[PDB]
């Protein structure tokens, strides 16, 4: 499946249904710009644990 | 009952600033102190 | 002084509530007078 | 957001740590939003005729808080008729990029009329 | 969709207050701060419309606690009836939800700041 | 002899403390655990976990997808005429530049 949706005034093309994919992506939102960057590096640290 | 009820309610809330600061300066958990006192008072203890 | 700052903090939100300041000011005078009536009740006498 | 901060500032004075206050507000927010979902009404079961009217009830709300509200019945049709031409009538998507928007400085606001095409700002050869 | 204009807010508010009562300790006071924070929106609409916030807030809290119908809010245009079924006002659920989510998620970041260094330009 | 899926959720819960996530950790811990499990165990790479700083929206409205997004690019006239939804499209990549 494939679908383009304006996630927030930004048009982004999303591939869907890829069980054979050896990669991943994350679209983190935020009230402000530092909420996005803070939650970005937070999950980067969470990924670093696993 | 009336418009002055909230004024008298906030007057009672602001009057409890002294024992909140004693628990803050002493390192104790203030809310605990204020609520406990408020109640030990409901059991008829005028001084606590 | 700390009670004055607490009452002004109590009067800060009441200004946004939409009540006149004179009604708020006169309410504390009546509440303060009633507070003295409470103090005379629980006033424990002492001898010289 | 400022209302949460104003109520939180007094909580800190009473003695509470900021993080507890945050956790609390968050929990409360969840309760509230949820409870709102419980008492929420859905308008998808109605047909397209009644659903056409519901767009005017919401379009007049947002236009009512602006200077455009001198004729809210007239200009709300402009905002609704533009979406009728892009909706698919089943698993509908807005396709917002097709809807263009251009305004010319001239005349009065009452002379604004919706068109179906493209507005060009240039002359013939 | 939902029905805003203080209605939503008043509803949410009484909900929170009941739940707050079902909660004891540092948490209850909080829940109460979240309840009073939601009340600032319809009080702001009452302040801008000139109506009394005392009668407006007391009427919504007393009425919404009695009746279960949750589409009554602050009438700002001065109509005689506060029921919003007849006034033709509708708002989306995704729009009113984001007011609470982006607010409560920002204020967590605002409260965590302790050290504040500002390099002068 | 415990399960392997619950191991990553258990250790990632400690990482989400002292942050803005600790109350919303019930939903986002599943994102990073399922994200890293898609990677190959032998070759775990740090550049395949790029996160785009997209504005707008609440953090709980995010969604985890095994695919990848890119952000629309320059788009010369031609855009918004093709179908923006396909059933089973074939992806092609070209260091090829196709211009006159
Ligand atoms: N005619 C009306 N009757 C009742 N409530 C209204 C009316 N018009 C607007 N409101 C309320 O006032 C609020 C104003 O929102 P608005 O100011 O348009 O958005 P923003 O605050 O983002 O500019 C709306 O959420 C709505 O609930
Ligand atoms: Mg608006």
């Amino acid at each position: 499946l494939f679908e383009e949706m304006q996630i927030g005034s930004e048009r982004y093309n999303l591939f869907q249904g890829c069980p054979q994919a050896k990669t991943c992506t994350l679209l983190l939102r935020g009230g402000a710009e530092q909420v996005i960057a803070e939650v970005e590096r937070s999950l980067h640290d969470a990924i670093m644990i696993v | 009952e009336g418009v002055q009820a909230f004024i008298w309610q906030e007057f009672a809330s602001a009057l409890e600033v002294i024992p909140t600061t004693l628990a803050e300066n002493a390192g104790l958990n203030s809310i605990k102190v204020v609520t406990e006192l408020r109640s030990k008072h409901e059991n008829g203890e005028l001084n606590d | 002084v700390i009670l004055t700052g607490a009452l002004l903090g109590a009067a800060e939100r009441l200004l946004n509530k939409g009540i006149h300041p004179t009604i708020i000011a006169d309410s504390f005078q009546s509440a303060a007078k009633r507070s003295v009536d409470i103090l005379l009740e629980m006033c424990h006498k002492v001898s010289l | 957001a400022s209302a949460l901060l104003d109520q939180a500032l007094e909580l800190i004075q009473k003695g509470i740590h900021p993080i507890k206050i945050a956790n609390g507000f968050d929990e409360a927010a969840k309760l509230a939003i949820s409870k709102l979902e419980e008492t929420c009404d859905d308008i998808s079961a109605s047909n397209d005729e009644l659903f056409r009217d519901f767009l005017l009830r919401a379009a007049k709300t947002s236009l009512g808080s602006k200077i455009v509200s001198k004729d809210h019945d007239r200009f709300a049709e402009m905002a609704v008729e533009a979406v009728i031409n892009v909706m698919d009538k089943d698993r509908k998507d807005v396709d917002f990029d097709l809807i263009k928007m251009q305004g010319r400085v001239g005349g009065s606001i009452s002379d604004s009329k919706l068109i179906n095409g493209v507005i060009l700002d240039k002359d013939f050869s | 969709v939902v029905y805003g204009g203080g209605a939503a807010e008043v509803t949410m508010s009484l909900a929170v207050s009941e739940e707050a009562d079902k909660q004891r300790g540092i948490d209850q006071y909080a829940f109460r701060g979240f309840a009073q924070a939601l009340d600032t929106i319809p009080m702001t609409l009452a302040e801008n419309s000139g109506l009394d916030p005392i009668g407006t807030l007391s009427t919504l809290k007393s009425k919404q606690l009695k009746e279960k119908i949750s589409n009554i809010g602050v009438d700002c245009l001065g109509y005689g009836s506060n029921d919003m079924k007849e006034l033709f006002v509708v708002d989306p659920f995704i729009g009113k939800k984001q007011q609470i989510l982006l607010a409560t998620q920002l204020c967590r970041m605002i409260l965590k700041i302790d050290n504040v260094i500002i390099s002068g330009k | 002899k415990s399960s392997g899926r619950e191991l990553l959720e258990r250790c990632a819960r400690t990482a989400m403390s002292s942050k803005l996530i600790h109350n919303n950790a019930d939903f986002f811990v599943k994102m990073c655990v399922d994200a890293v499990l898609s990677l190959d165990r032998n070759d775990l790479d740090d550049k395949l976990i790029g996160i785009k700083k997209i504005p707008g929206g609440a953090m709980e409205e995010s969604l985890f997808i095994n695919g990848v997004a890119f952000k629309k690019t320059f788009s010369y006239a031609g855009f918004e005429q093709q179908p923006k939804k396909f059933n089973n499209p074939k992806i092609l990549s070209l260091n090829v530049e196709l211009e006159l």
